């Protein structure tokens, strides 16, 4: 209960309003009732993070068509 | 400071109770007295922020019943210089 | 830039808001402030057309709950030389 | 800067913390501390408007719930030249 | 001006528009424009506590719908003497 | 021109296309294009406010559906001279 | 030729499979490769047209399915002068 | 040692309780014990962090069922070099 | 003062209010905060294990809610000499 | 040879484990590591088509499982002589 | 010594933790840290055989719950000739 | 100003109506009145991107109800250079 | 420039927008603008045949919808050396 | 034009229609006519790729009905230096 | 290389493209192409063992379905110094 | 038919 | 410091790994080994308390399970001044 | 060459088989055959991995129904330079 | 590296595998393979301990399913000056 | 040799035995055999961290049957400066 002259937003000043119910963290000098009263994610999305934070080859392609000496 | 507190009232006897409110609140200069014309008196401060956000919430709950009444209460924390050519350096 | 915008307001509090708002929000120049009578005030800007239709826009929304509020929020694109006297060439 | 920060406390414990709390948070000069009787001591601390009023936010919030609790949290944003008499200038 | 003022945003598109809200909302000095890496942009004010509370109020109101949006608002009243050296203080 | 266009891309590819967009459809200026991180490019440009909004729009359009798309697109009228620190003169 | 091919893909190894197949499928100069940042890299190629739609029709069936993919391929047939500034001349 | 004890507690035998726990179960050095009013007496010691830790919740064991008992323990690892102004250096 | 206290935050803003806290908190030296990529930041202190272990409990308090959080908070109690060259030394 | 065998990873761990591998099992050359950014390392062999058919096969299966595992697996055959320009020649 | 060990990590923090375990349990030589991008950090420690499996073995246990992790610990008692060129010699 | 703006109206009455509208509402520049044939008339205005839409949108009202009426009013921001060659630089 | 695009428009409003999508579109030339009286207005190009379909196709969608409309468009890759007599070399 | 475009035909008839059909329509030279046998008749022609594709496209039109018909109308947008050798290159 | 890569096809497009496929995608020379009769035409390509593999498979994939397909594709790793005397050493 | 490279749209070009 | 820590085992293979696990975890000196007789070796430590309390819990982790374990791990944060007699004050 | 292959078989007329299936098939030289004890025959080829690849499994295929059979079938496409020593270079 | 490692197999193929696996994992030096009959093969290397260890756990792990197997992997740190004789030692 | 190993055995026979057999399977030091009493005796040798690693070994099979047998076998691969105090340097 601050007393005393008040800093928080009030019913007839204008200009001042903005931002009043937005919580900006940290000090703040404006009053914590306007405001108001833990995240654990990335919350930008890079493309490599967001898919997983089998040979593709000459050799693979037409598979079936070769004929010749086989190999292993 | 720089920032612009403004309050305009009905009248010269809501400005004055006005005045006397805001620059004995908080550390403000009063810039100027300007007679707008149709009764309406704007008493112009100019402090830091929080000085005149103070002292402008000072004028308004003074001047709110003192004779017509108050009509704006206004900060404007930073004035573009363009708008500073049309706002009162002294109060003479 | 020669287009005008001119923003009239019921006192001289939302005027300056409109100002502020008009010098900010676009490269227009404040030209002259008047204090019309009967408590009326025009603050004028002078800028390109694209300039002053996006100041003005800004200055009607930012004024419009400052004091009594918003008479008339205006963009004249060309004036005409003969009205280009009865504009004031910088402001007072 | 010569606005003031109160913070009155039921004992010395909640008082040091208030008045560590203080002078961290904002750019406030911790001017003195005195010993009211009854239980309550008062931390004052004296600093600009641009930053006094944080000071107090932050030790209120941090001494009450520290000891017996928090009495009193005032700030004033001017403070007239003769209160200076009962206020303690202290290098402490 | 002590206070320190930061908003971080995921993109430098909302970072320059609270870069300009936040310059244009206060007397703040903008001192430094970070990528941390990730889409992450940080920009930094240094103004009085209350600029910079009306700064950073704006900032985060003017980014929060821009791009990708807005990580963090925080304000330091009084930075330590010791953060202030992994604080720049020209914007590069 | 003092107007700022930014169009920020998740890739190189749209912010290419949104480039070429942009300068095609107005009498911008390309003024730099930046690797914010994460895979955002910021491209921003340079014109009068009815040349940059018309650019904007079209680049807008243009990279919506190049590669990943468009994060951001953003027109600022006036870049507060604090912020253009933080904007790069010429294209690197 | 000044048309232009843009391949964005998830990674190196399947913009290098683009950068083979669109300089082996048309007569296409290979003019940069660039780590955009988030694992993206893009291929640039310069050509004639025709010459440029068959290289990134080429490159785009080829990395569809090498690596984590193909995030965009994008032809542009004619280059504003102000977009030849943000593009690479040479691949070093 | 920088850091700071104190346990205020409601009376002095409680208070003696507290100085000799404290004062036996860590290396932390009494510097005051202060007759605050209202029956409130509080110890202090400054010691080095892990010193204080240990001889406040020490003291706070040994008090808390002797006489009227504890009102506050409370340890700040380092006061502002302000508020070492309103502490005790050595015992009265 | 050989042991280490380090917060890896996500972003740059919680990791700055992390260090204000943990450098406020206790008899710790700020030497150097680190860019990891992908968005972490790593705030590393410098200084006694109980002015440590007191100043990363204040420093994780402080940014756990501001922005994406804290990742660790981890002191080592005495540094071996080789893991000196991969920490960033005090001037930092 | 000039055949090309490339293996994509996520961090360096796997990646190192891939580059051994590979030159552990075949007639193959290193000629680069790139960092591409956002966690993707590219290991790249210059040898003769069977050389790093084996190599390539070898290295997929070593870092399949070290790390965060295996992005991308490829052999060009026979790379163009456009694409050497972006091709590392000896590891840096 | 030649055998190499390598623990990469999701951060700074974790990677500081493991270089220290790595350092004091056996004779290895911190080699360098890199940061890959995406977050990860890589500890490369080369030393005896001997040596290196109880410095990765102790690494790998300690930053296992620190922060957000191990991703990967693995030995190579011998890297190909060719794999050393792409190793770091000193830390930076 | 580059940006051109074109009525084609079906006769010569409404285009010198379009041509009046359009100099009268904007600060563009009649640059060209051109008789395409089957009694179409193209009027060609070139101002900014701001005051061309301006002149354009009042003169596609001004001339709609003039004679036969309007076929075509267009805007382009940006002519390409190759383009100029079919433009009038003056009226004829 | 072998190859020929033609578009036919009725007015001089769709060839004007037509001749500024074609040119933009593609590296073509813009050779010849003709009034082939009736309100018919043919904007020729002469470049690659790829550029020359790029731009056709482009001026066709372009000015499709402005005014009365588009006739014909139309491309020929090769033109007999015959027909080039009847074909204009540059804007008039 | 190092491009190469190829018909095969059942039919030295619909391939020399093909053939004529192509030198008129595109800008490609006739380099080849080969007698496969088995009653297949190719024609071959390099050219510039823009070319070479539309020609080839016209002479697939046009000798479909002619004689049996179109076994094949085949595109190569580079000829690998090898092929040349096997392929005619002649005025022959 | 001795190893022998062999693509029979219908027809001659087919085969020219099976060669172009083989020589771009692996290091094997085209050593002659053969007219049988009865529209068969075969491509002969002489290599390394993994390059004639890469090569004919390409080539496979290639002419599978231009014109009227592939008949075989064949690979003879070693042909004994007989089958020498009938296989062209070189193209025609 | 069309054979050899193709010119014509495909979903992924833009 | 003047606290003091105690590891006692059964053995003294239990009591070096203690010993080593304590002086590598702190800034510890180690005062003293004592041989009690009956298996009993205790291992005593001095340094500041926080020093020692992570020492004492490093040193037990260590030694919990080597040979025939621990018997005892106490830390004492100030010794009385008779106890000190009974305390090594280097080891032998 | 530099690959190895090996087959070892249970008897000499098994590997002779395997010698000449394996040298038949692929480029390889048959470098040696080793009666190794107790009926164990190796016969080991050098060549380029493909051969030997190819080599090794036409030599299993043709020795495993021959005689008492094949015991291994082995290919390290590149031998450590120390495991030189132990292979023969020539055939005995 | 005075230290052995053995592997006995059963065949040749098996050993060599040995041999290689053995080399390639530690700093080991080949030294001998010898024929001891009944079909059994042993390969020696020679080492710094830890490396020789290694080295065989890699070696017994790469040779147990290739032929007929493992008969035994070990290790002797120090050989005696007698056992020198019946050793191999013929890297060279 | 930094590298401690320690046995533990219950009476003096294993002890000299496991002395011994360490010195004997490793170039590692005997620095001492301490009496710990209750029949306990530790052995200590010092060297290599893997000579350390094969002596314990060897010392530990060796003297698991002689006597009561072995209470513990440990290895301090890197050992504190601070432990060479309670280490016997030379046996005695």
């Amino acid at each position: 209960i601050i007393s005393g002259t008040s800093v928080d937003a009030s019913d007839l000043v204008t200009g001042n309003e903005i931002g009043e119910q937005q919580l900006i963290s940290g000090d703040a000098y404006v009053g914590a009732q306007q405001t108001g009263c833990m995240p654990t994610d990335f919350s930008i999305q890079t493309p490599a993070r967001s898919a997983q934070n089998r040979i593709t080859g000459p050799g693979m392609l037409a598979t079936g068509l070769i004929t010749g000496t086989p190999e292993f | 400071g720089i920032a612009l507190g403004m309050i305009e009232t009905r009248g010269l006897v809501p400005a004055i109770e006005a005045a006397d409110a805001m620059t004995k609140a908080a550390e403000v200069r009063l810039v100027g007295r300007q007679f707008v014309g149709g009764g309406y008196v704007t008493v112009l401060v100019r402090g830091e922020t929080g000085a005149v956000n103070a002292a402008v919430r000072a004028g308004a709950d003074a001047c709110e019943r003192v004779g017509d009444g108050l009509v704006a209460a206004h900060i404007i924390a930073r004035v573009h210089s363009e708008v500073e050519n049309i706002l009162p350096k002294a109060p003479q």
